[PDB]
C-alpha cells in the first residue's frame, strides 16, 4: 500500500557510550589496617564518554 | 558472650588474627568471682572444711 509514500517515525532506542578518554585514570592506596600485611588496592577510575 | 556480641568481631589491626576463646575463659572465671563476691556466695560446688 505504500510502495512510493515517505514514512515518518518516533522511536525509542537503549542507550550506549564509548569510552573516549580516560580521566584521572588510576588512585592508589597502601590498605594496611586490619590486614595480615599490606595490600595495594586501585580506587575508581573516572571515565569521559 | 560470642552471641550476645552478634555481628560484631573483634580482631587486632596488625593482623587478621581474633583473639582465642582462652581470654574469653579467663575473662569468665575472674567475672563469676565478680558476682560471687557482688553477693557474700559461694556459687561453684566446692567442699568445706568449717
Amino acid at each position: 500500500k505504500y510502495e512510493n509514500h515517505t514514512v515518518t517515525l518516533k522511536i525509542l532506542m537503549t542507550l550506549r557510550y564509548v569510552v573516549s578518554d580516560i580521566l584521572k585514570e588510576s588512585r592508589y592506596q597502601y590498605t594496611k589496617f586490619n590486614q595480615p600485611k599490606s595490600k595495594f588496592e586501585n580506587l575508581p577510575q573516572k571515565l569521559l564518554l | 558472650v560470642k552471641a550476645y556480641m552478634f555481628g560484631i568481631v573483634v580482631q587486632n589491626p596488625d593482623t587478621g588474627q581474633p583473639m582465642g576463646d582462652e581470654f574469653y575463659n579467663h575473662i569468665l572465671e575472674r567475672a563469676v568471682g565478680k558476682a560471687e563476691r557482688a553477693l557474700d556466695i559461694s556459687i561453684l560446688p566446692d567442699t568445706q572444711h568449717e
